[PDB]
């Protein structure tokens, strides 16, 4: 098992190996990877939510930024 | 930004 938290069950929400906010695995093209902790975040789960993926190279999540 | 992709 890659992920011990969800044992890679696709019908299981997992905030560890999928979107850290909602636990969803859908839209990996819209999941930002934090350049610090490497957690994933749907742009639409962020607050505020982003309409598109930022073009800027570095992105840090609500938890790792400031 | 990097995405899971
Ligand atoms: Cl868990
Ligand atoms: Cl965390
Ligand atoms: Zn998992
Ligand atoms: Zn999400
Ligand atoms: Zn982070
Ligand atoms: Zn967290």
């Amino acid at each position: 098992p890659s992920c011990k938290h969800c044992k890679d069950d696709v019908n299981r929400l997992c905030r560890v190996c999928a979107c850290h906010l909602c636990g969803g695995r859908q839209d990996p093209d819209k999941q930002l990877m934090c350049d610090e902790c490497d957690m994933a975040f749907h742009i639409y789960c962020l607050d505020p939510p982003l309409s598109s993926v930022p073009s800027e190279d570095e992105w840090y999540c609500p938890e790792c930024r400031n | 930004a990097r995405t899971k992709q």
